């Protein structure tokens, strides 16, 4: 009796307004280097999280999960799991979103002021 | 197998059991969710294969019946095939998540819950939806599954990661019904199935040269026509048969559930029939993330059927997408398999405290 992530990340997760990117990592949910945003391995799956403040002083929230083109199977059911673990630690306040490479909404790529990359390559498969 | 603790994945269907470990990419054992025992004597039971080979003085019985127990202690004799003769490990060292039919009843929840605490001591336990673990296996957390096994075929609209359980529906039309029907129509053709033997015999035939036609009609003529797609199939003695139009009829009846004498809606319009259920803004995303899962959505063919039916059914600019992953017979095994090996997984299952606390009905809360 409860069913609460004690995750670290989930700590962290939409505190204030901005961008926080992670990448699935080995079944894992791994910060990237905020010099590393808008850039994407296609081989992998990310998590994003998009905190905007609203006039009323609480915080929007929009979850993103990025699925690139030879991302593994575990990496993608592993973002959209944890996108809906984080929805819940959010009092199920997020908007949920599944973005997947060269189909990715207008929304998701205005987040990126100098413009989403690709890039070939990633992370081995948590299997 | 096994991390830091190693919990097991345990997939209960009618027809078969899929077990294994979370964080292997597959099941590792495979077998019927059969129990055998005696016709007069020795207390003694068989599980799956074995008892299908001594059947002849066994009384054979399926604990799961449409997706759902209705033989407790078969169910437990299944399980404890499981974790001592499949996966030999012992269950008060693991974490065991189990998966449940859309709609599972309540006692039975609970029931699942006590025996693992209380007849195999498992340390901790969780209950996940079928249908939804093979969604999150896709890849997505909103959207239609279309799952059909051996017993029971369902249609359950997901959003943000969890069933709509006022509109899942429930089609008792599947993988068995299409074996029976085979071995009445290829009898008709003028062969003989109707034995035990011979169901498995025809089971197979199924298996390997079925399909789902694009137009059914269009089909029965170009057979009616031609003999090019005709095919034959060897028999366990060397004799071989011809298949003509069955290898399409068979599966037909997945869409015409009157050539079995059903009168319910087909799987498409039962599809249908679910999204319609739900509210009108998520229906995009519903027809947009149709995911087909179970043994019997491999029908080559089946993907581009549901395709047509719903376009007919749905506005005409309705973006329609059928998913159907190649290891869709596992779907929901490796949805659980990476559900349970997340790091943030920790804190869902039920614990033996927590057991001990509330006892059975600490399922209805923790599993949801
Ligand atoms: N290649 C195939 N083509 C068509 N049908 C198949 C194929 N392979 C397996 N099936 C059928 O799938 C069924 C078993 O599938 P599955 O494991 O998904 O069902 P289950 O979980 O045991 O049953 P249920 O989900 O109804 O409780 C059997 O009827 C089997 O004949
Ligand atoms: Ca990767
Ligand atoms: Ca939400
Ligand atoms: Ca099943």
């Amino acid at each position: 009796m409860g069913s609460v992530v004690e995750h670290p990340e989930f700590l962290k997760a939409g505190k204030e307004p901005g961008l926080q990117i992670w990448r699935v990592e080995k079944f894992d949910l791994v910060p990237v280097p905020t010099c590393l945003y808008g850039d994407f391995f296609t081989g992998d799956a990310y998590v994003i999280l998009k905190t905007v403040q609203l006039r009323n002083g609480n915080l929007q929230y929009d979850l993103h999960y990025w699925l690139g083109n030879e991302c593994s199977q575990d990496e993608s059911g592993a973002a959209a799991i944890f996108t809906v673990q984080l929805d819940d630690y959010l009092n199920g306040r997020a908007v949920q979103h599944r973005e997947v490479q060269g189909f990715e909404s207008a929304t998701f790529l205005g987040y990126f002021k100098s413009g989403l990359k690709y890039k070939k390559g990633g992370v081995a498969s948590g299997f | 197998d096994g991390e830091d603790v190693q919990a097991l994945v345990i997939d209960n269907g009618s027809g078969m059991c899929k077990a294994g470990f979370a964080g292997d990419d597959a099941p590792r054992a495979v077998f019927p969710s059969i129990v055998g025992r005696p016709r007069h004597t020795g207390k003694d039971s068989y599980v799956g294969d074995e008892a299908q080979s001594k059947r002849g003085i066994l009384t054979l019985k399926y604990p799961i019946e449409h997706g759902i127990v209705t033989n407790w202690d078969d169910m437990e004799k299944i399980w404890h095939h499981t974790f001592y003769n499949e996966l030999r490990v012992a269950p008060e060292e693991h974490p065991v998540l189990l998966t449940e039919a859309p709609l599972n009843p309540k006692a039975n929840r609970e029931k699942m819950t006590q025996i693992m605490f209380e007849t195999f001591n498992t340390p901790a336990m969780y209950v996940a939806i079928q249908a939804v673990l093979s969604l999150y296996a896709s890849g997505r957390t909103t959207g239609i599954v279309m799952d059909s096994g051996d017993g029971v075929s369902h249609t359950v609209p997901i959003y943000e990661g969890y069933a709509l359980p006022h509109a899942i529906l429930r089609l008792d039309l599947a993988g068995r019904d299409l074996t029976d029907y085979m071995m009445k129509i290829l009898t008709e053709r003028g062969y003989s199935f109707t034995t035990t033997a011979e169901r498995e015999i025809v089971r197979d035939i199924k298996e390997k040269l079925a399909y789902v036609a694009l137009d059914f009609e269009a089909e029965m003529k170009a057979y009616k026509e031609s003999s090019a797609l005709e095919k034959s199939y060897e028999l366990p003695d060397g004799q071989v048969i011809t298949i003509g139009n069955e290898r399409f009829r068979c599966p037909e009846a997945l869409f015409q559930p009157s050539f079995l004498g059903m009168e319910s809606a087909g799987i498409h319009e039962t599809t249908y029939n679910s999204i319609m259920k739900c509210d009108v803004d998520i229906r995009k995303d519903l027809y947009g993330n149709v995911v087909l899962s179970g043994g019997t959505t491999m029908f080559p063919g089946i993907a581009d059927r549901m395709n047509k039916e719903l376009t007919a059914l749905a506005p005409s600019t309705m973006k329609i997408k059928i998913i159907a992953p190649p290891e869709r017979k596992y779907s929901v095994w490796i949805g659980g398999s990476i559900l349970a090996s997340l790091s943030t997984f920790q804190q869902m299952w039920i614990s033996k405290h927590e057991y001990d606390e509330s006892g059975p009905s600490i399922v209805h809360r923790k599993c949801f």
